[PDB]
C-alpha cells in the first residue's frame, strides 16, 4: 500500500536527475561554444577591417583613374610620405614639450602642496576651525578644476573642429554644405529656447524672471567684491614683481665679476698660507741644524786642545 | 511605504504581464469577489498546473481554504491571525490587494520553492512495516540515497547554470558579423568588377593603396598633433593656476584669520559655480555636438535636400515661435506687458556681463604678472646657484675676512724673516 508509493516517486525523481544532468551537458557544450565564439567574433571583425580596406582602395583607385596614372599617383604618395616623415618628427618634437610641460605642473603642484601642509599646520596649532577651511578649500579647488577641466575640453573640441573645417574645404559642394548645417544647428538651439520659453504661463514666465533677477544681483554683488579682492592681489603682484627685477639689478654686469675677483683674491690667499706651515718646520730644522754646527766647530776645536 | 495608488498600479502591471491580460485600472479594481478569487487562482496556476481551478462553479469556501493552504505552507507567507482565513474566503481585498502584491513581487521564488516541494517533502511514515520486510526498507533506502543525489546535482547544477552566460547574444554579433563579411565581399566584387577595364590594373591599385595609407597617416598625425598642442597649452593653465593658488595661499596666511577666509574663498566658489553651472556646459555641450555632426557630415554622402528642408522647416517654426512669443508681450488686463520686466532682466544681464568681464580681465592680469614673478624668481635662482654672489653685509664681512688673511699672511712673513735672521747671526756665529 506503500510500495506503489514509492515506485512512482522514484522514476520521477529519477527522471528529474536525467533532466538535470542533461541541462548540466548542455551548460559545459554551451560553455565552449562561447569560448569558441569570443575567437570566431574577433577574427571575423579584424578580417571585415581588411576588407574594407581593400574595398577602400579599389574605389580610391576608381576615382584616380580617370585623372592620373599609376606613376603620378605613386608620386603624390611618396611626395606625402616624405612630409609623413618629417610631421612625424614635428609630433614627437610637441610629445616631448608637452611631456615636459606636465613634468613641470606636477613640481610647482607638489611645491604648493608643501606650503599648504605648512600653513594648515599653523592654524591648527593656533586652534582656529581647521575642519572648515579644509572643507572650503577642498570645495573650492574641486571647483575650479571643473571649469579648468571644462575649458580644456572647450579648446579641445575647437581645435579639431578646425581640422574638420579644414578637410571640409575639400569640396565646395561640402563647405557649403557645411556652413549651411552650422545654420541648422544654431536654430535648433533657438527653437529649443523658444519652446521653453512658450510652454509656461506669462504669470509664471514673470514668476521666473523676477527670481532670475534676484539671484542676478546678488551674484553681481559677490562679482563686485571678487574684483576688489582681484584688484588688490594685481597690485601686491606688481609691486613683488617689481621688487624682484630691482633685486635682479644687483647681479648685472661688473657686480658679478667683482665677487669673482674677490673669491680669487680668497683662493690666493689661502693657498699661500697652506703654503707656510711645512717651509716654516722646515725653515726652523734647518737653522737648528747650523746651530749644532756651531756647536761641532767650537768643540772640535776645544777637544784639539784637551 | 507603497500607498494604494502604486500597489494597484503594480498589481495591474504584473497581473496583465503573468497572464498576458490588458486590464485597465478600472476594469482591475471592478474585479471582486471569486473572480478576484480566480485572479489569483491563475497566477497560482502559473506556478502549478495542479492549482488550476475553476471558481465559477467550485465549492468557494473549500478551494478557497484549498489554496489558502498552498500560499501559505508551499509558497510561504503567513500574517490577523483569526480574520485572515475568514476574510480571505471573502474576497476582501484589503486582505487580498497585499497577497497579489507579495506573490507578484517574489514570483521567483514562488517557482523555486514549487519545484522544491514538488520533489523533496511529502514522506513521514513510520518504520513499522519498514522494520517488517527489509526488500521494501531497501526501495526506501534507494528512494532516500536519490533524494542525496538530486541535492547533490541540483545544487551543482544551480550554481554552475548561473555561472556561465547566455550565448545567445554572442551567436546574434558573430552571425552579423558573417553577414557583414560576406555583403562586404560583395561589395569588393563589385567594385574590383568595375576596375577590370583599367589601363595598368594592379599598379593602380597598388598606388592607390599606397596612397591612402599615406592619407590615412597624414589625418592620423595631425590629429595627434593637435591634441598634443592644446594638451600642453592647458598644462600650462594648470601651472598659473597653481601659481595663483600660492598667491591665495600667502595672502591667506598673512590674515590668521580663518573666517575671513572662508568668506573670501566662498565669494569665489560662487563666482566659478557661476559658469560651471550652466554656461560652460553648455558651450561643451554645443562643441560637441558640432564636431559629432561634421564628422557625420564628412564620413557619409550628402544629400543636401534634406537639410535643406530642416532649414526651411526651421525658418517658418522659428517664425511661429517668434510671433508667438511677441503676442505674449501683449499687453493684460492691468495695461501692463510682460516686457517691463524683460528690461529689467536685460538691463540687470548688462551689468553682469560688464563686471564679470572686468573681473576676468583683472584675473589675466594677475595671472600674467604671477608668471612673470616666476621668470624674474626662476632666473635668480639660475645665478644664484651659477655663482654665489653676497653683495650684502656679507659681501662686507667676507671683505673684512680676506683682509685679515692678508694682514696674517703679512704677519707669518714677518715671523719667518726673523726666524731666518736668527739663522743668519747663527751662522755668522758660525763663522768665527
Amino acid at each position: 500500500y506503500y510500495i506503489g508509493l514509492l515506485r512512482p516517486k522514484i522514476t520521477e525523481l529519477t527522471t528529474e536527475i536525467e533532466r538535470l544532468n542533461e541541462q548540466e551537458e548542455l551548460i559545459v557544450k554551451g560553455g565552449s561554444v562561447l569560448t569558441q565564439l569570443q575567437q570566431r567574433n574577433k577574427a571575423l571583425t579584424d578580417e571585415a577591417a581588411k576588407l574594407k580596406g581593400t574595398l577602400a582602395d579599389i574605389n580610391l583607385a576608381l576615382e584616380k583613374s580617370t585623372t592620373q596614372d599609376p606613376s603620378s599617383v605613386k608620386d603624390q604618395a611618396t611626395k606625402l610620405n616624405q612630409v609623413n616623415g618629417e610631421k612625424r618628427k614635428q609630433v614627437d618634437q610637441l610629445f616631448l614639450n608637452a611631456k615636459e610641460m606636465e613634468a613641470l605642473t606636477k613640481k610647482n603642484t607638489q611645491a604648493l602642496e608643501e606650503e599648504m601642509q605648512n600653513l594648515d599646520r599653523r592654524i591648527l596649532a593656533e586652534n582656529q576651525d581647521f575642519g572648515l577651511y579644509k572643507a572650503t578649500r577642498d570645495e573650492a579647488f574641486n571647483v575650479s578644476d571643473a571649469v579648468l577641466s571644462h575649458q580644456h575640453q572647450i579648446r579641445m573640441l575647437t581645435a579639431k573642429q578646425e581640422l574638420l573645417m579644414t578637410k571640409l574645404s575639400t569640396d565646395p559642394d561640402k563647405k557649403r554644405a557645411a556652413e549651411v548645417l552650422r545654420g541648422i544647428l544654431s536654430k535648433r538651439q533657438l527653437k529649443e529656447e523658444l519652446t521653453k520659453q512658450c510652454a509656461l504661463s506669462v504669470e509664471e514666465e514673470r514668476q521666473l524672471l523676477i527670481k532670475q533677477v534676484k539671484t542676478a544681483r546678488g551674484d553681481i554683488e559677490v562679482l563686485e567684491r571678487q574684483v576688489n579682492e582681484t584688484r588688490d592681489a594685481l597690485s601686491e603682484s606688481k609691486n613683488r614683481c617689481a621688487s624682484l627685477d630691482e633685486e635682479l639689478k644687483s647681479y648685472s654686469g661688473d657686480n658679478i665679476k667683482a665677487f669673482q675677483e674677490l673669491q680669487e683674491k680668497d683662493r690666493e690667499l689661502q693657498s699661500f698660507m697652506d703654503s707656510f706651515p711645512a717651509k716654516l718646520k722646515e725653515e726652523m730644522d734647518k737653522i737648528t741644524e747650523v746651530q749644532r754646527n756651531i756647536a761641532t766647530l767650537l768643540e772640535r776645536i776645544s777637544q784639539a786642545l784637551e | 511605504e507603497p500607498s494604494e495608488e502604486e500597489v494597484l498600479q503594480y498589481i495591474v502591471d504584473n497581473v496583465n504581464k503573468l497572464l498576458s491580460r490588458h486590464y485597465s485600472l478600472v476594469e482591475f479594481d471592478a474585479i471582486q469577489g471569486t473572480d478576484l478569487l480566480q485572479i489569483l487562482a491563475d497566477i497560482f496556476g502559473t506556478l502549478s498546473p495542479a492549482q488550476q481551478i475553476d471558481m465559477g462553479v467550485a465549492p468557494t469556501d473549500e478551494a478557497a481554504a484549498s489554496m489558502l493552504e498552498f500560499l501559505t505552507k508551499t509558497l510561504g507567507y503567513r500574517v490577523l491571525a483569526d480574520s485572515f482565513p475568514t476574510s480571505f474566503s471573502r474576497a476582501e481585498p484589503t486582505v487580498i490587494y497585499p497577497t497579489l502584491y507579495w506573490v507578484l513581487s517574489n514570483m521567483q521564488q514562488n517557482e523555486k520553492r514549487v519545484y522544491l516541494a514538488r520533489f523533496l517533502q511529502r514522506l513521514e511514515i513510520p518504520e513499522a512495516m519498514l522494520a517488517q520486510d527489509e526488500d521494501v526498507r531497501a526501495l526506501y533506502q534507494q528512494y532516500v540515497n536519490l533524494r542525496g543525489m538530486f541535492v547533490n546535482t541540483h545544487r551543482r547544477v544551480d550554481a554552475l547554470r548561473t555561472a556561465h552566460a547566455d550565448p545567445a547574444d554572442a551567436r546574434r554579433a558573430v552571425t552579423v558579423l558573417e553577414e557583414e563579411c560576406d555583403r562586404l565581399r560583395g561589395y569588393i566584387q563589385v567594385a574590383e568588377k568595375k576596375l577590370a577595364g583599367v589601363p595598368d590594373k594592379e599598379a593602380l591599385l597598388n598606388a592607390c593603396k599606397s596612397l591612402r595609407a599615406a592619407l590615412e597617416e597624414e589625418s592620423r598625425l595631425a590629429e595627434k598633433g593637435v591634441e598634443l598642442q592644446q594638451q600642453l597649452i592647458s598644462s600650462r593653465q594648470r601651472s598659473t593656476e597653481m601659481h595663483n593658488r600660492l598667491q591665495n595661499l600667502r595672502r591667506d596666511a598673512a590674515d590668521g584669520r580663518v573666517d575671513v577666509i572662508v568668506r573670501r574663498l566662498r565669494d569665489e566658489i560662487q563666482t566659478n559655480k557661476m559658469i560651471i553651472e550652466e554656461q560652460l556646459p553648455k558651450e561643451l555641450q554645443q562643441k560637441q555636438r558640432e564636431n559629432a555632426e561634421f564628422d557625420r557630415l564628412i564620413s557619409e554622402p550628402l544629400d543636401m535636400q534634406a537639410l535643406t528642408t530642416e532649414n526651411q522647416q526651421l525658418d517658418e517654426a522659428l517664425k511661429k515661435l517668434h510671433q508667438q512669443v511677441k503676442e505674449r508681450q501683449k499687453p493684460g488686463e492691468d495695461g501692463s506687458t510682460i516686457a517691463t520686466i524683460k528690461q529689467q532682466v536685460e538691463r540687470v544681464a548688462k551689468r553682469k556681463v560688464e563686471v564679470m568681464e572686468q573681473l576676468t580681465g583683472l584675473q589675466a592680469d594677475n595671472s600674467r604678472t604671477l608668471n612673470d614673478i616666476r621668470e624674474r624668481e626662476n632666473r635668480i635662482e639660475q645665478l644664484r646657484e651659477a655663482h654665489h654672489m653676497l653683495k650684502d653685509d656679507d659681501f662686507r664681512e667676507f671683505s673684512k675676512q680676506v683682509l685679515a688673511k692678508k694682514a696674517a699672511t703679512e704677519s707669518m712673513r714677518t715671523h719667518l724673516s726673523e726666524q731666518r735672521v736668527e739663522y743668519g747671526v747663527l751662522n755668522f756665529t758660525e763663522n768665527v
